[PDB]
């Protein structure tokens, strides 16, 4: 059946635990670590503070062509673990280069404001 | 909602009805389908048929005649019927001469790159131009054209994402209808009280119905048997006018109905819509609008520069146009039909009025 959308979210919502666990979503981020053994990945982003994680699982996808600190785009769903907290089960992902992260952030912020503008 | 319930048939006074619109995918489902006619949908009054949407593909069902690609764009998701196309009449690859080799090679470049734009895999960015359809109660898009978006980075996606609210607020959010609403409002609708007026309304409805049915030729009796046209014609006005033959109300009124049908088709001849070819018949008529044949001929006689003059003429003059047509085809070609076709041609972009009375193509 037709899946729920890749609605846009950013690391702040997972770090703030705002975006509920067990829900679909889409985000970009900066590659930090990759585990070839267990097929697990960490992307990082900081709220002008300590870098905040995003736990991801390499399912049906290939994590290539961009490096650590370089940029990637993912969509899927997150689920909780007591020790690990929660991890995104990927559904689509790819590397991307030459991006304008503040611009994307402005885009999503405007988009959400416009959502607020809907009666 | 009156304002939402825009004039019947949702006329193209509002331009968007003719051009691919750009709405959020999520909104594409929230719109209604028109209860007046299927195959058309509504948003804030503005009627929509052709839609434009760009996102990423997330699922596939492959069929013999079409593919079915599930597509997402952030706000929502849908599935899209992407009719396929085969390469019938295959172009071979041969060591042709310089010109032929170059033509074939460039054609092959174009073809292979078209394939690369056409072929697709999940997660990719996809653009589709097409219209809204519904099936199994589910709403979908049947694409007129679709191609892979070759962007290496989200910049163009970003542009679209930033844009859509802009175009919404500028154009689509505008509900108002600025038409003057110059409606007749059924004045003397059930009875014209005047056989000429009845004939005028009859010709109106009859040309409407003929253009609807696209009938190119017709015997007048064929038209005289139409249910709606009959109903319009047999209103009490004609029964009262033909009532002088009290002993033959039925017969006199039916004869008057046939006569007023004749009068309507004659009014059409006068206005150049229909005409009686040199068919030797007494009530056979050919409709100009459907007369693609005469369109083609009169387009030949100037599209190919006017053949009679040696001098480098830019086109031809109304009178010489008419005269060369009557010379090459038939003197009986009325000026009314000639005017009608000259109008329709420039409507079609098959002729242009550089001035009045002289035209080119």
């Amino acid at each position: 059946m037709l899946p729920k959308p890749g609605t846009y979210y950013l690391p702040w919502e997972v770090s703030a635990g705002q975006v509920p666990d067990g829900s679909t979503l889409r985000t970009f981020g900066r590659l930090c670590l990759y585990d070839m053994i267990q097929s697990r990945v960490t992307l990082m982003a900081q709220h002008g503070s300590d870098q905040h994680q995003v736990l991801v699982c390499t399912k049906l996808v290939e994590p290539f062509h961009a490096q650590v600190g370089s940029l990637y785009i993912v969509l899927g769903e997150l689920q909780h673990q007591q020790d690990r907290g929660s991890v995104v089960k990927a559904r689509v992902l790819t590397c991307v280069e030459g991006m304008n992260l503040p611009l994307l952030e402005q885009a999503i912020r405007e988009q959400r404001l416009y959502k607020q503008e809907r009666g | 909602r009156c304002e939402e319930e825009t004039p019947s048939l949702l006329w193209g006074l509002d331009p968007v009805f003719l051009a691919f619109a750009k709405l959020y995918i999520r909104d594409i489902l929230d719109m209604k389908e028109s209860r007046q006619v299927p195959g058309v949908f509504l948003y804030n009054g503005h009627p929509i048929k052709q839609v434009d949407v760009l996102g990423t593909v997330i699922g596939v069902r492959e069929r013999d005649a079409f593919y079915s690609y599930g597509v997402d764009d952030s706000t929502g998701v849908i599935n899209c019927i992407c009719w396929k196309k085969l390469n019938t009449e295959s172009v071979s690859a041969a060591p042709s001469a310089a010109r032929e080799l170059s033509l074939t090679s460039q054609l092959k470049k174009l073809q292979e790159t078209i394939e690369q734009k056409t072929k697709i895999e999940i997660g990719d960015t996809i653009r589709v131009r097409g219209s809204i359809r519904t099936y199994r109660e589910e709403r979908e898009i049947h694409a007129t054209t679709y191609y892979k978006v070759d962007d290496p980075v989200w910049n163009i996606q970003i542009a679209r994402m930033l844009e859509l609210p802009t175009i919404y607020r500028k154009v689509y959010d505008q509900p108002f209808h600025s038409s003057a609403l110059e409606k007749e409002e059924a004045l003397s609708n059930p009875g014209a009280l005047d056989l000429p007026s009845l004939t005028s309304l009859l010709s109106e409805k009859a040309k409407e119905f003929l253009m609807e049915n696209r009938v190119q030729s017709f015997y007048q009796q064929e038209l005289e048997m139409v249910e709606s046209l009959l109903s319009l014609a047999n209103q009490p006005v004609i029964h009262s006018a033909s009532s002088d033959q009290v002993n033959f109300k039925k017969d006199t009124t039916s004869k008057a109905i046939h006569s007023i049908f004749k009068n309507a088709i004659q009014l059409l001849q006068e206005k150049g819509l229909v005409f009686q070819k040199d068919d030797g018949f007494d009530n056979l008529y050919y409709v100009t609008r459907e007369d693609k044949d005469l369109h083609r001929k009169i387009h030949r006689i100037i599209q190919q520069d006017c053949q009679k003059p040696n001098h480098m003429e830019k086109g031809c003059h109304f009178l010489h146009i008419l005269a060369c047509a009557r010379l090459s085809i038939r003197p009986g070609l009325s000026e009314a039909v000639l005017q009608q076709v000259l109008e329709l041609l420039e409507d079609q972009s098959d002729i242009v009025s550089t001035m009045e009375h002289y035209y080119t193509a």
